[PDB]
C-alpha cells in the first residue's frame, strides 16, 4: 500500500519530468518486487527519456514478459516504438494494450492515429467505429468514420455514415456553419467519385448552394454539367467562373467547348477571348491565349500588338510568357521578326525612357539563347546593346552569364552571375542564382558563402546547418553533385542522404494531421493530402537526389547529437550496394515509368547476383523505350551471365529467367 | 501562367519558391498547417506549358500567395492575413501577385467574412510596396522596429474590405432576383 | 511576407 | 485457400527480395504457382 502510492509518485514526477525524483523512488519498489511489471515498465520510459534507448528496450520488453497481461507494460513499449519512429511496431503494442484496457480513451486515440498513418484501413475503421460509439454526440467522429470507410475504397458506407448524420438533425444548421458547409462538400465529391454525376449535380444544387467553398460549388456545378452534355447550362457556368478568374486556360476551353466551337474556327475562338480581354483589361490571359491557336497574318498582327504593350511597358519576363509557342517553327521566327521590327520603329519616350528598346534587345538576347532557336553569338550581341543602355540592369547580366554557361565557359559564367548578384544584393532569386553557378563550376566553399548573405546570422553550424533546417533540397543536391564532382564520397553521400531524410519527414509531417482537420473540418483538403502523401517520392525532388546516391554507391562498389557529419562512415561501407537498396527501391516504386531508374536498377541487381530482379528491370526499361541503348547493352550483357551462372541456379527460376527474356531483347 | 488553387501536392515547389525568391523560410509542415486550415484562400502561378522533363514532373509553380484567417479576432471581428507571397524573378511584372491577392481577399470574404486583410512588408521592398499601396489599395499602419531576422524594420499594412463586401453582396441580390 |  | 510450397516461399524470398509475409500472399494470389507468380511480378505496368 505504500509502494502502491509510491508507484503514484513515479507517475507524477514522471509527468513533471522529474526524473531523479522518479527512478530514486520507482529503485525504492524495485528493491522490495524486484519482479513488479507496470514499475519496470514506468522506468523504461524515464530512460527513454534520458537518451537510454537501447536499455529502456531490453527494460520495457523485459517487463512485458513479466506481466504479459498488463495494459501499462504494453502501451508503454508502444510509446517507446512510436517515439523511434516504428509506427509498426507501435501498431502491434497499442492493439494488445487496448484489448486489455478497453475503456483506455487515450491508448484508443493514439492506435487510430497511428493505423492511419500507416495506412491501416481495416484498422482505421474499427478504430473510428469504437470512438464514435463511445463518443456520438459529437459530429468529428462521425466524419472521421466516414473519412476511414472512403480511404478503405468503400464509398457507400461513407456516404451513407455522412447521411446517417444528416438525418440526425433536428433543426437545420445556419449557412455560416463552416463545419456543415464542408460536410456537404465532402459528401458532393463521394456521390460524385461513385460515379454518380447526375446525383451528384442534383446534390449540389439542392444542399450545396449556399455552401461557403465559393470556387469548389462553381467548379463542380461546370464539371457536372459539361460531363452531363447540358452544354447551354454549362456555358453559363464557365462564364462564371471566368468573370471570378479570367486567368485560368481551362475555364477558357470549357466556355469554348459548350459553345460548340470547334478548334478550326480561328476567329470565333478570338471573340470569346477577345469578350473577356475588352471586359477584363488587366487579364494577360484574355491577350495572350489567342496566340496559342492563332496563325499566319492573323497570328502576327495579334502577337505585335501584344509585343508592343509588353515592350513599352518594359517587360523583362515578356519572352518567358511567350516561349512556350517556340514548338511552332513559324511563330518562333515571327516573333523574333517582330521584336526587331519593334527595335527599328522605337523611338526615346520621356525625352523632356528606354525602357522599350531595353525590352526588345532583351527578348532578343534570350530568343537567340533558348536552345530551340539558339545563337548564341547573336545573343551575346544582343545582351551587350541591352547592357550598354541598360548597365546596372540585374536581368540584362543574368541572360548573359547564362549565354556563357551554354558557351561552356563555367568560370565566366559564375564571375558574371555573381556580378549579377551584386547589383541586386537585397533579392535573394539572384543570390540562389548565383551560388548554383559556383556550384556547377565547382566552387562549394563559396557558393555556401554565398548563400551565407541570405541565412539566418548566428544560426549554429553556419548556413548549410540552416539550409538543412529548412530543408532546402536543389541547394543540397546541387552540393552534393559538385563535391562528388571533385571526388569526396564522403560529403556528396551526406547530402544526398540528407535530401532522403528530408523526404522522411514530410512523410510524418502528415501525422498531427489526421486529428487536426477533424477540428477544422476541411475534410477534402485533408483527403486531398493523404493521397499526395501517398505517393510523396515520385516527386522529380526525391528522384533526383536518389539516382544520384544509387549511381555514386555503383561507382564505389567497382572502385574499392549527430553522428558522422561528414559522412565519412557513409563513404567507408563495405556494403554499397545493401546501402543503395532505401533510395533504389522508392525509384523502382514510385518512379517506375522513369528508365534511368530501371537503368540504374539493372546494374545493382546482376552485382547482388538477383538476376530475376535485374530481368525485371530490363522489361521495364525496355518497355518504354525498345532501342535505347543502354537497355539493349544490359540487354545483351545478361545473357552472357544467364548462359554462365545457369547451372548454380534453381530449376525454377532458370525456367523463368530463359522464358521471359526471349520475350523481348 | 495559369493562376489556380493551391493543392497540396503542389507543396513541395511552393516551398522551393520561396526559399529561391525571400528569406523568409517554415517548415513543409506550416505549409500543410495553412493548406488543410484554410484550403479556399492560397493561390498559385502555374508554368503549365513548359515541356516536361519526365513522366512525374509536378506543376511548376513560379509564384504563390500563402493566406491565412486570424485565429484570434481583434474585437470578434474575422480578418486575412497574408503569410507568404513571391513571383520567381524571370516572371515578374506580368501582374501575377495582383491577380494572386484578388483571388485571395474574394474568398476571404465570401468563406470567411474577413472584414479586412493585412501583412508584413520590409520598409525597403519598393516593388512590393507599389503593388500593395498603389496597385491594390492597402494602407499603412504602423513600422515594427527589427521585425525581420536581419533587423530591417517592417511596414504593417492593411486592406479595408468594405467596398469588396458590398460589392459581393450587390452581385448576391441580382443572383436572388433570379432566384 | 512573416518573420522567421 | 491456396496452400503453398515452403522451398517456393524461401526462392521468392531469396529472388525477389520479398518479405516472408509478401512472398506468400503472392504465391497464394496464383494457386501456388512459383513459375506463374515470378513470371507475373516482373511484367511492367
Ligand atoms: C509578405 O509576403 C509581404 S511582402 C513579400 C513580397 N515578396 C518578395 O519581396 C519576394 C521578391 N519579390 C517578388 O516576388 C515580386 O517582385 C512581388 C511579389 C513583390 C511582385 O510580384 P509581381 O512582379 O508579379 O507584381 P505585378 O502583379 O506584376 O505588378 C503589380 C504592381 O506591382 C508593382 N511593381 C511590380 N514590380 C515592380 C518593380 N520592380 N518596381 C516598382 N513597382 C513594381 C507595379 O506597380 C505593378 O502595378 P502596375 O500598375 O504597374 O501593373
Amino acid at each position: 500500500t505504500r509502494e502502491a502510492n509510491l508507484f503514484r509518485t513515479v507517475i507524477r514526477h514522471y509527468e513533471d519530468k522529474q526524473y531523479k525524483r522518479g527512478l530514486k523512488a520507482a529503485e525504492q519498489i524495485l528493491k522490495k518486487n524486484p519482479k513488479h511489471g507496470d514499475t519496470m515498465s514506468m522506468k523504461a520510459l524515464i530512460l527513454n527519456a534520458q537518451g537510454k534507448t537501447e536499455e529502456a528496450f531490453a527494460l520495457a520488453k523485459e517487463a512485458l514478459t513479466i506481466d504479459m497481461k498488463s495494459y501499462i507494460c504494453w502501451h508503454v513499449y508502444g510509446i517507446l516504438y512510436r517515439t523511434n519512429k516504428n509506427f509498426d511496431e507501435a501498431i502491434k503494442a497499442y492493439k494488445f494494450a487496448l484489448k486489455l484496457e478497453p475503456e483506455s480513451h487515450q491508448i484508443q486515440r493514439d492506435l487510430a492515429v497511428l493505423q492511419i498513418q500507416m495506412r491501416d484501413y481495416a484498422g482505421y475503421v474499427q478504430s473510428r467505429l469504437n470512438m464514435l460509439k463511445a463518443r456520438p454526440q459529437i459530429r468529428q467522429n462521425w466524419t472521421a468514420l466516414a473519412i476511414a470507410y472512403h480511404l478503405e475504397g468503400n464509398l457507400e458506407k461513407a456516404e451513407h455514415i455522412l447521411t446517417t448524420y444528416e438525418k440526425s438533425l433536428t433543426t437545420p444548421p445556419p449557412k455560416t456553419d463552416l463545419e456543415h458547409s464542408e460536410a456537404l462538400l465532402y459528401k458532393n465529391t463521394i456521390i460524385a467519385e461513385r460515379g454518380d454525376i447526375e446525383r451528384a449535380l442534383q446534390h449540389l444544387e439542392t444542399d450545396c448552394k449556399h455552401c461557403l467553398d465559393r470556387l469548389a460549388v462553381m467548379e463542380l456545378r461546370a464539371s457536372y454539367l459539361s460531363k452531363l452534355a447540358r452544354k447551354d447550362e454549362a456555358a453559363k457556368a464557365y462564364r462564371a467562373l471566368l468573370d471570378r478568374n479570367p486567368e485560368h486556360m481551362d475555364y477558357y476551353k470549357g466556355l469554348i467547348s459548350a459553345l460548340d466551337i470547334s478548334a478550326d474556327d480561328e476567329e470565333a475562338q478570338k471573340a470569346v477571348y477577345d469578350e473577356y480581354a475588352a471586359k477584363y483589361p488587366r487579364s494577360d490571359a484574355a491577350k495572350r491565349l489567342p496566340l496559342n491557336f492563332l496563325s499566319g497574318e492573323r497570328f502576327r498582327t495579334t502577337a505585335k500588338a501584344y509585343l508592343t504593350l509588353m515592350f513599352d511597358k518594359g517587360v523583362p519576363s515578356t519572352f518567358a510568357n511567350l516561349k512556350h509557342l517556340y514548338s511552332d517553327s513559324f511563330k518562333k521566327e515571327t516573333l523574333a521578326s517582330l521584336a526587331e521590327e519593334y527595335l527599328n520603329e522605337y523611338v526615346n519616350a520621356r525625352p523632356s525612357g528606354s525602357k522599350g528598346k531595353g525590352a526588345a534587345l532583351y527578348y532578343l538576347a534570350q530568343h537567340y539563347n533558348y536552345y530551340m532557336s539558339r545563337d548564341l553569338t547573336r545573343a551575346l550581341e544582343y545582351v551587350e546593346k541591352a547592357i550598354e543602355l541598360d548597365p546596372k540592369n540585374v536581368d540584362f547580366h543574368m541572360t548573359k552569364a547564362r549565354i556563357f554557361k551554354h558557351q561552356g565557359d563555367l568560370a565566366k559564367a559564375a564571375e558574371t552571375m555573381d556580378y549579377a548578384r551584386s547589383l541586386d544584393p537585397k533579392d535573394r532569386y539572384i543570390n540562389s542564382k548565383a551560388a548554383k553557378y559556383q556550384l556547377r563550376n565547382n566552387e562549394n566553399e563559396k557558393a555556401l558563402a554565398t548563400m551565407g548573405l541570405f541565412t539566418r546570422a548566428e544560426t549554429a553550424g553556419g548556413p548549410l546547418a540552416d539550409l538543412t533546417d529548412m530543408q532546402c533540397i536543389w541547394f543540397l543536391t546541387e552540393d552534393g553533385e559538385a563535391w562528388q564532382r571533385r571526388g569526396n564520397t564522403a560529403l556528396a553521400l551526406k547530402r544526398y542522404h540528407t535530401v532522403f531524410s528530408i523526404f522522411d519527414t514530410w512523410q510524418e509531417d502528415q501525422f498531427d494531421f489526421h486529428s487536426f482537420s477533424l477540428r477544422k473540418g476541411q475534410i477534402r483538403a485533408y483527403v486531398d493530402m493523404v493521397r499526395w502523401e501517398d505517393r510523396l517520392r515520385e516527386h522529380p525532388f526525391y528522384f533526383r537526389a536518389a539516382l544520384d546516391a544509387v549511381n555514386l554507391y555503383l561507382s564505389m562498389y567497382d572502385k574499392p547529437k549527430d553522428d558522422d557529419p561528414n559522412g565519412e562512415k557513409l563513404a567507408a561501407t563495405k556494403d554499397p550496394l545493401g546501402d543503395a537498396m532505401k533510395f533504389l527501391n522508392y525509384i523502382l516504386q514510385f518512379s517506375p515509368k522513369n528508365i534511368d531508374g530501371q537503368i540504374a536498377g539493372f546494374e545493382v541487381y546482376i552485382r547482388k547476383k538477383k538476376y530475376l530482379l535485374a530481368l525485371r528491370c530490363l522489361k521495364a526499361a525496355s518497355a518504354i523505350d525498345k532501342n535505347h541503348p543502354k537497355v539493349l547493352e544490359q540487354a545483351a550483357k545478361l545473357r552472357k551471365i544467364v548462359s554462365s551462372a545457369l547451372d548454380s541456379m534453381a530449376p525454377k527460376l532458370r525456367e523463368v529467367i530463359q522464358a521471359e527474356l526471349v520475350g523481348v531483347p | 501562367m495559369d493562376i489556380r488553387l493551391l493543392r497540396p501536392s503542389d507543396i513541395p515547389l511552393i516551398q522551393h519558391a520561396n526559399l529561391e525568391n525571400l528569406p523568409e523560410n517554415y517548415f513543409l509542415k506550416y505549409y500543410l498547417y495553412h493548406a488543410l486550415s484554410w484550403p479556399q484562400l492560397s493561390f498559385v502561378a502555374v508554368d503549365v506549358s513548359r515541356p516536361a522533363k519526365s513522366p512525374y514532373d509536378y506543376p511548376k509553380i513560379v509564384g504563390y500567395v500563402l493566406a491565412k484567417m486570424e485565429e484570434e479576432p481583434a474585437d470578434g471581428v474575422p480578418h486575412g492575413h497574408i503569410t507568404s507571397l513571391s513571383v520567381m524573378r524571370t516572371h515578374r511584372r506580368l501582374g501575377i501577385a495582383e491577380k494572386l491577392m484578388r483571388q485571395s481577399q474574394l474568398a476571404m470574404v465570401e468563406t470567411y467574412n474577413a472584414h479586412y486583410v493585412s501583412l508584413h512588408v520590409r520598409v525597403s521592398n519598393k516593388a512590393a510596396i507599389h503593388l500593395y499601396r498603389d496597385t491594390l489599395g492597402f494602407k499603412t499602419e504602423k513600422v515594427e522596429a527589427k521585425y525581420y531576422a536581419d533587423g530591417e524594420d517592417a511596414y504593417c499594412m492593411k486592406l479595408d474590405l468594405t467596398a469588396l463586401r458590398e460589392q459581393i453582396a450587390a452581385q448576391r441580390e441580382k443572383e436572388l432576383e433570379e432566384d | 511576407s512573416e518573420s522567421s | 485457400m491456396g496452400k503453398v510450397d515452403p522451398a517456393d516461399v524461401n526462392l521468392l524470398v531469396e529472388e525477389l527480395e520479398l518479405s516472408k509475409a509478401k512472398a506468400t500472399e503472392l504465391l497464394k494470389a496464383h494457386d501456388g504457382d512459383a513459375i506463374k507468380a515470378m513470371k507475373a511480378y516482373i511484367q511492367p505496368a
